[PDB]
RNA sequence: GCCAUAACUGAAAAGGGGCAACAGAGAACCUGGGAUUAUAUUCCAAAAAGAAAUUGCAUGUGGG
RNA sequence: AAAUUGCCAACUCAGAACUGCUUACGGCGGGGAAUCCAACUGUAUAAUUAAAACAUAGGUUUGUG
RNA sequence: AGUGGUAAUGCGAAACACUGCCAGGUAACAAAUCAAUCCUCCCACGGUGAGCUUUCUUUUCACCAUAAUCCACCUUGGGCCUUUUACCGCGUUGUUCGGAGCGGGGGCUCAAGAUUGAAAAAUGCAGCUCUACGUACUGUUGUGAGUUCUGCGCAUUAACGCAAAAACCUGGGGUGU
């Protein structure tokens, strides 16, 4: 069956710390210990070890970067800037 | 400790300057010829009790046989 | 289409990993008792040494000396090359490799062939040494 | 220290280095990545000489 | 009558860096002539996490550039950098991430990281984990690059020293609570003896200039002078405002 | 033209010594004993009760 | 339809008649309605105070390129 | 101047001999789950001795041992090779795997054991029999339960990511040429 409501991961903490604490928390640790998109190796498969760091599970390419997700939101801006300020060099 | 397969590999161990002893011990099947030379324990097992005595005959002349026996504790 | 006889490859598993190799015979068609497709090689066991100035002939006549390989080898195990060296539809003939006795008297001509295109200067990709 | 050294390695290169997917990967990328350069080496000796022969063509053309 | 806390801790005994397990210092390579000139190229070989940061680091191999043997280097890696990238590392590398080079090669409105303050010294601005510096202008007559620090404070530097071009790796750390105590034990295990936290207001007056009465309140005003010496400057030293800051947000610094 | 043994010339090795662990690293021996009043994986002598492992150095035999 | 003939271990649970109770080792939460205070686990006056104190996560401020 | 096998990789009486320089590996570290080694406990087989007996008990209790070191080589967990290509399939108690090669068919290896032997019966123990720490003989199962040895790690909760070095090992390159 489903066996919490709302819930999810935290419910390990059981009545403890907090509800909205406990959901700052929540979209963190599901998202470091979701299985993220293996880009170099086409598979669903980078889990993270240390903060920071992350290892395709099929490709076991190891990539910096993120302490919560693979690629943080500010990381894609800078590669479109770096990608764009190569294209006027050249 | 190691073993000897055949008889042609017994005589030249038996043949050696090391081999202090031939130690000759009758199992109720068969019976062992344990070479104790300087390093290792050499023992050629002959099943057959009629080629046993045959291979005693043929290291007669100048290596130590000792018939193997049950040592009582008063001897000591 | 392109594994034609007299074709330096490079072998890529084996005890011979990283050796170049020409192609003697050729079957694309898998047969019984070797279900895959093959080539002939007849490739370096031991690269002619480099010799510079100073050195006596018979130091450079035994450091130039060739030794090698004839032995049948699956597709999958080398890597072709576009370098060639020629292999004349005569020589091919002369070698057999289904016997036990004429594989060396096969493998002594091989060696004799590669030592007069060394010793000519002809081909000289194939002499040196793959450095990985 | 007291084994032979069949024990500790094998027959081919880098043998008790490395293994037989890696070996081979670097007999093919060094063969690959030492004929790419091959391959731009020469295509930049062939543009310079059709750069001796655009102009010092128009010696014979004004 | 007795010595502050805040004083004890520049002997620096019980209160030094835990640094058993900490890898060596990380920094850029060293600025020679094969970058003063030309490009060195490197390669990702592992990404590393040490205690007490919260990026990542790298080892990038480089061959030496004057004896035959290769160079173990322990650099703080980017986001995107990964295992086997080629580092490019001098004068004529390229603009990708992962790539070092001078601030004078590094085009306008570009997101840098482990940018250095003065040439030669190795990485020393933009250096926690999802930090970076955007270069504003470069100025020809004085050959001096103007850039922005991640606090927002300017900062004039030479345009011929380095930076390398990305985030911090390991970005987005704080935003996770904490939510125990437990946490916050292995947080500052790797780090060096400053936790927990205890107030001053909760000590004797021997202790510390807030303890003491029969109410815990600071007696006199908590904002003490520039000038104080130590042992009485404690509190909120120099502030040139207090408050609950309602309304911008001001470049802290002088 | 390979060694090896004795005395001149000189490639190449940046970063002086010594401590700190009888619970970390490292470490070649195991039983039997009628062998003690008391010690033993420590003593046992030609059938070492015996079976080994290991280090240094040396002869001989054999091989390059 | 090996969908069935042979042989065999190690335990556990449920059901059923029949019969007895003197309620009979050891071991093992009393429970409920509210008010005050501190969120919590934790620390803490060795030798009269373990608390509502201290710590804590969380919140804010200041100094600093 | 080593040499077999398409290949995983094999072959050691003494040349498959040596190491300025270089690079790796070993030392070198990690949960819980399940499976579990030596060993312990129990049960089952029996043999020897002892204890109980008005009655009962094919009975109760004790014992039944095998050290290092070699030598030759049936399982069940890893890795892989070759051949058939499969994109639902294989597999775990369990959170998953596969065209970046699943599954079959043949293999190559590694790790933990099992087995035959040399040691080793000559030893050990308990009995007992004969004319003095004396002798001659007699005996030497288990789909049970517990076991961290192991499987076992790029291996744990983690804003926790889990010492180092000596010593050694293999290669690269060179010498032998
Ligand atoms: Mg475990």
């Amino acid at each position: 069956a489903k066996r919490t409501v709302k819930m999810g991961v935290m419910g390990r903490y059981g009545t403890r710390y907090g509800a909205n604490p406990r959901k700052r928390a929540k979209k963190l640790e599901v998202s470091q210990h979701a299985k993220h998109f293996c880009s170099f190796c086409g598979k669903f498969a980078f889990r993270r070890k240390a903060v920071g760091i992350w290892r395709c599970d099929g490709c076991s390419k190891t990539v910096a970067g993120g302490a919560y997700t693979l690629s943080t939101p500010n990381n894609s801006t800078v590669r479109s800037t770096v990608r764009r300020l190569r294209e006027l060099a050249k | 400790p190691r073993e000897i397969k055949t008889l042609k590999e017994f005589l030249a161990i038996c043949s050696r300057k090391d081999a202090r002893c031939v130690k000759v011990k009758h199992n109720p099947s068969a019976t062992k010829f344990k070479v104790r030379c300087s390093r290792y324990l050499y023992t050629l097992v002959v099943n057959d009790k009629k080629k046993a005595d045959k291979i005693e005959r043929s290291i007669h002349p100048s290596v130590k046989k000792i018939a193997v026996t049950a040592r009582s504790h008063a001897k000591t | 289409k392109f594994l034609k006889p007299g074709k330096v490859v490079i072998v890529t598993a084996g005890r011979y990993a990283g050796h170049k190799a020409v192609i003697v015979q050729n079957s694309d068609i898998a047969t019984k008792e070797r279900p895959y497709g093959r080539a002939l090689l007849a490739g370096i066991k031991k690269y002619p040494k480099k010799v510079v100035r100073g050195m006596s002939k018979q130091t450079i006549a035994r450091r130039s000396q060739v030794g090698v390989f004839l032995r049948v080898v699956n597709h999958k195990h080398f890597l072709p090359t576009r370098y060639n060296v020629d292999m004349s539809k005569e020589l091919r003939g002369k070698i057999n490799v289904s016997d036990a006795s004429k594989r060396s008297r096969s493998k002594r001509l091989v060696r004799h062939v590669f030592q007069a295109r060394y010793n000519a200067g002809s081909s000289m990709w194939f002499f040196q040494r793959l450095r990985f | 220290r007291l084994a032979s050294r069949h024990e500790k390695s094998v027959s081919r290169a880098y043998g008790g280095v490395l293994s037989h997917d890696q070996v081979r990967d670097r007999v093919v990328r060094a063969f690959l990545v030492e004929e790419q350069r091959i391959v731009k080496q020469a295509l930049k000796e062939h543009s310079k000489m059709k750069l001796s022969h655009k102009r010092t063509a128009n010696k014979k053309k004004s | 009558g007795k010595t502050v806390l805040s004083c004890r801790k520049g002997n620096g005994s019980v209160y030094q860096v835990h640094g058993h397990k900490r890898l060596g210092p990380a920094k850029l390579r060293i600025l020679d002539y094969a970058e003063r000139h030309g490009y060195m190229r490197g390669v990702v070989k592992s990404i590393e996490h040490e205690a007490g940061r919260g990026a990542a680091l790298a080892r990038v191999e480089f061959r030496h550039p004057y004896k035959f043997r290769r160079v173990k280097e322990l650099m703080v890696a980017p986001e995107g950098m990964f295992t086997g990238q080629s580092v490019f590392c001098g004068q004529k590398a390229p603009l990708a991430i992962g790539n070092v080079l001078p601030l004078g090669q590094i085009t306008e409105g570009c997101i840098v990281c482990n940018v250095e303050a003065k040439p030669g010294d190795r990485g020393t601005l933009a250096r926690a984990s999802g930090d970076y510096c955007i270069i504003i202008s470069h100025n020809h007559e004085t050959g001096r690059t103007r850039l922005k620090l991640p606090s927002g404070q300017k900062k004039s530097v030479p345009s011929t020293s380095r930076a390398m071009i990305g985030i911090i790796s390991g970005g987005g750390r704080i935003e996770k609570p904490v939510l125990k105590a437990g946490n916050s034990f292995y947080r500052f295990r790797g780090k060096r003896n400053c936790w927990p936290k205890v107030r001053g207001v909760a000590r004797n007056p021997v202790e510390h200039p807030h303890g003491g009465g029969n109410h815990q309140h600071i007696g006199h005003p908590s904002t003490v002078s520039r000038h104080s010496p130590p042992g009485q400057k404690v509190g909120l030293i120099a502030a040139r405002r207090t408050g609950r800051i309602r309304g911008g947000k001001a470049v802290k610094g002088a």
